[PDB]
């Protein structure tokens, strides 16, 4: 009961499933060929960790999540990897030609293609839980796979699921490491087409956690490997609720419905601490109030903008490890007493807080310290539109002149969907403005 | 007039409800499983107004535990006295209802109540002469709140001439889960302005006020909550509970406590509040003093329409009626003087545990508007944004539903306010 299934698309998607899977099964103790000593029940359960895993008779816990890719080269690596026995080959799913940096190519001419059979493998996963509450899906926004297959994914998991719940972890473009100049394209497509199919998105601006990789742990010049790891740390803070069980602790749906106040106002800001090296992290115990605080430095975001110039509709925290309410209740006063947390007039100001008691872990290797406590915000501001008005001038830009276009068109695609993308786009953009205005 | 049937429901509903059949139990000499140890008859005489008697004089809650999801009824299941409740009067769902009144009432909650409704049946079916029902549950959530008061209609259908008596915890921002309960809580005070003949408003801002102001929590958890509540539910019961001449059943206290139909909404009260001696004249006192009041409505701002005072331990019952003669007589312009001796008191020999005299507060004052204006405030500056709607219209609820929920708490309030002034 409660299970969610994750789907990984495209290169992104999947190279941060490989660090996510990784990190939960470090978290819950399960090892790369699937057994997990540890659980006593053989075979099945109703434990918190079979939200996310599902059992063999054999004692395998395989990960409730389908990997997709046009191309195979990425999905080889898992097949071929660490953790190739943790998942059922039929769980990893790949074309041989990929959408090339094109929307149109993922969403028609190539993910046609394989569209019924992902979505066979789905139905698969589904039929095997006896409570399913909804899927996770991962995915860039700038790839051909990540932006077109995704919303063709989308469109079609509403038609065959109905309303059951699905959550976006979306990566939003930065130029430090993007690979096509037509990713606003992309992501202007994916994101109008995707829209009425999502009821939540968290947005991971590559250049967010480029820069957190920079500043923070020190990282000359960060790689997919160093941001997918932060980034998995942060995906983890968002699950545990779901994969753990505790006094205190608050299920994700919750938070969501303090997060969501109008269907398309649907795409919090997360904000995670802390984010330090084993180095700076030796003799140096961050304190509950100082990673609470750390939260509303924007230099924690995952999304680049500033909430300090905009309103919260929502702010929640989410900790875990070694957190009780007296502590986390006097860091919040503190922060009320000294920051620009400047609520909407319709919306309560109090913080929604969730504690899980299981402590982070870092994955061998890696660049995080192992901290005995952690956070996520997740709040819902004004502010976040910002990446979009950023992607929407870029978009502009070159449409304007109709720059690429015919390679999209060369694909099936008309003008109009262009410009039907782009004015949802401008609505949108409204839509936050608007919700901002105070009530006459 | 003898058989009530218990039903707690949803998380708010069950925690406090269990923690009630534990308490009561002790008072009673019932222990975990069900046989019976105390030392005195008092203890039994009305013992059946609550329990079933099993074979092997086994005592068992005429209790139905309700929710749309098992967690917390796996918690009560688990609990100290888990095992006495019968095992079948567990009635529960797997979906939850995600805080949300539309699910409860409408969709998820409409699913199961069939099932719920057999259960009270079968529990109606064996009462030589059922006086009605107690719930508990909280207003703030989806399976209390909104499948709560959809229980209330279909029993009221079923049961249109018994009485219907409520524990309603109220939400409040200082003690708050999720923004979207002042609408459960406006949903479901309508439905109670209609299907109840006795609410007791326990709020939780009134509760939490109480931990940290008086009790001196720093950090009041649920739990430290849920000790004031289940004192109060002790107190507030014991008259149906013990032999006695007051208000001794559900609709003889309805008589006593509600002079229109509508105005049926308590504030109560205790002392002394706890987390080694006290007077009759310092219970009487701490008993009306706001500070003990569980609903967070100040009395001195409104006028008593009727008010029922409990006093539990051996004391002098001559001082007890002096006392109760003195706060009337020294606070007079807070009776309503169109209701002459609107307060009743009853005295019952034994203690609640751990103390040696203690008393309860049942207060019908026009005051209540307070908490319901409340309410009312948080309700519209939400809705005058239509925030967070989508939630409901998901569910097949309109707009005009929220609108009409607001109109009657309004009225309500506009009605007290009447008596206030009168
Ligand atoms: N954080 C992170 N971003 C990635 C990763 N891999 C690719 N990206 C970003 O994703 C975008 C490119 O899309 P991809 O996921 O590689 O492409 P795709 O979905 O496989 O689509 P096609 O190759 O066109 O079929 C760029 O903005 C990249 O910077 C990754 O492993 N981690
Ligand atoms: N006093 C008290 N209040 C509670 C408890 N649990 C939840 N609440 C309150 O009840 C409301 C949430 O509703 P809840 O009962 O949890 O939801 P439900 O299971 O859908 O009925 C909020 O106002 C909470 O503050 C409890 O154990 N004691
Ligand atoms: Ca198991
Ligand atoms: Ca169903
Ligand atoms: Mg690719
Ligand atoms: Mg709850």
């Amino acid at each position: 009961m409660r299970e969610c299934i994750s789907i990984h698309v495209g290169q992104a998607g999947v190279q941060i499933g490989n660090a996510c899977w990784e990190l939960y099964c470090l978290e819950h103790g399960i090892q790369p060929d699937g057994q997990m000593p540890s659980d006593k029940t053989i075979g099945g359960g109703d434990d918190s960790f079979n939200t996310f895993f599902s059992e063999t008779g054999a004692g395998k816990h395989v990960p409730r999540a389908v990997f997709v890719d046009l191309e195979p080269t990425v999905i080889d690596e898992v097949r071929t990897g660490t953790y190739r026995q943790l998942f059922h080959p039929e769980q990893l799913i790949t074309g041989k030609e990929d959408a090339a940096n094109n929307y149109a190519r993922g969403h028609y001419t190539i993910g046609k293609e394989i569209i019924d059979l992902v979505l066979d493998r789905i139905r698969k996963l589904a039929d095997q839980c006896t409570g399913l509450q909804g899927f996770l899906v991962f995915h860039s926004f700038g790839g051909g796979t990540g932006s077109g297959f995704t919303s063709l994914l989308m469109e079609r998991l509403s038609v065959d699921y109905g309303k059951k719940s699905k959550l976006e972890f979306s990566i939003y473009p930065a130029p430090q490491v993007s690979t096509a100049v037509v990713e606003p394209y992309n992501s202007i497509l994916t994101t109008h087409t995707t829209l009425e199919h999502s009821d939540c998105a968290f947005m991971v601006d590559n250049e967010a956690i480029y820069d957190i990789c920079r500043r923070n742990l020190d990282i000359e010049r960060p790689t997919y490997t160093n941001l997918n790891r932060l980034i998995s740390q942060i995906v983890s803070s968002i699950t545990a609720s779901l994969r753990f069980d505790g006094a205190l602790n608050v299920d994700l749906t919750e938070f969501q419905t303090n997060l969501v106040p109008y269907p398309r106002i649907h795409f919090p800001l997360a904000t995670y601490a802390p984010v330090i090296s084993a180095e700076k992290a030796y003799h140096e115990q961050l304190s509950v109030a100082e990673i609470t605080n750390a939260c509303f430095e924007p230099a924690n975001q995952m999304v680049k903008c500033d909430p300090r110039h905009g309103k919260y509709m929502a702010c929640c925290l989410l900790y875990r490890g070694d957190v009780v309410p007296k502590d986390v209740n006097a860091a919040i006063a503190t922060i009320k007493t000294k920051r620009s947390i400047q609520f909407v007039d319709w919306c309560p100001t109090g913080f929604k807080v969730g504690i899980n008691y299981q402590p982070p872990t870092v994955v061998p290797g890696g660049d995080l310290a192992k901290v005995q406590r952690a956070v996520c915000m997740l709040s819902n501001t004004t502010a976040i539109a910002e990446a979009w008005a950023r992607l929407d001038h870029k978009f502009d830009l070159m449409y304007a002149k109709r720059a690429f276009v015919h390679w999209y068109v060369g694909e099936g695609m008309e003008e109009g969907e262009f410009s039907e993308a782009r004015e949802d786009m401008a609505a949108l953009e409204k839509d936050y403005e608007e919700v901002g205005v105070d009530s006459v | 007039m003898r058989e009530i049937v218990h039903i707690q429901a949803g998380q708010c509903g069950n925690q406090i409800g269990a923690k009630f059949w534990e308490v009561i139990s002790d008072e009673h000499g019932i222990d975990p499983t069900g046989s019976y140890h105390g030392d005195s008859d008092l203890q039994l005489e009305r013992i059946n107004v609550y329990y079933n008697e099993a074979t092997g004089n086994k005592y068992v809650p005429r209790a139905i535990l309700v929710d749309l999801e098992p967690g917390t009824m796996d918690s009560v299941r688990s609990g100290p006295f888990g095992q006495i409740f019968r095992p079948d009067n567990f009635v529960f769902g797997q979906s939850g209802a995600g805080n949300n009144w539309a699910k409860g009432h409408y969709t998820e909650g409409a699913e199961l109540v069939d099932s719920v409704l057999d259960v009270v049946r079968k529990e109606s079916e064996s009462c030589d002469c059922l006086q009605g029902f107690q719930l508990t549950h909280s207003l703030g959530g989806g399976t209390g709140s909104g499948m709560g008061t959809l229980l209330i209609s279909k029993i009221r259908e079923e049961y249109p001439d018994r009485i219907m008596n409520t524990f309603s915890v109220m939400p409040s921002p200082k003690v708050s889960d999720t923004v979207v309960e002042p609408y459960n809580a406006t949903l479901s005070v309508h439905q109670l302005v209609e299907n109840t003949d006795e609410t007791y408003c326990i709020d939780n801002e009134a509760l939490y006020d109480i931990c940290f102001r008086t009790l001196k929590l720093t950090t009041p958890t649920y739990g430290d909550l849920n000790h004031l509540v289940s004192a109060t539910m002790s107190g507030v019961t014991t008259c149906l509970r013990f032999p006695g001449q007051l208000n001794a059943d559900l609709r003889k206290l309805a008589v006593n406590m509600v002079p229109f139909p509508r105005l049926h909404f308590f504030m109560p009260g205790f002392a002394p509040l706890t987390s080694r001696a006290l007077t009759v004249p310092e219970l009487t006192q701490q008993m009306f003093d706001s500070k003990n009041m569980m609903a967070a409505c100040d009395p001195r701002h409104g006028r008593y329409l009727t008010v029922a005072a409990i006093f539990r331990g051996r004391m002098s019952m001559k001082e007890v009626d002096e006392q109760m003669l003195n706060v009337q007589n020294k606070n007079s312009s807070y009776f309503v003087e169109w209701i002459p001796n609107n307060v009743k008191t009853a005295v019952c020999d034994i203690p609640p545990r751990g103390l040696k005299m203690s008393a309860t507060f049942i207060g019908n004052s026009t005051a209540i508007q307070e908490l319901f204006k409340r309410i009312s405030e948080q309700f519209t500056a939400m809705f005058r944004r239509k925030a967070f709607l989508h939630w409901y219209t998901g569910e097949g609820m309109d707009e005009m539903e929220f609108t009409e929920a607001e109109s009657n708490m309004n009225d309500l309030v506009s009605e007290y306010q009447q008596y206030q002034d009168a």
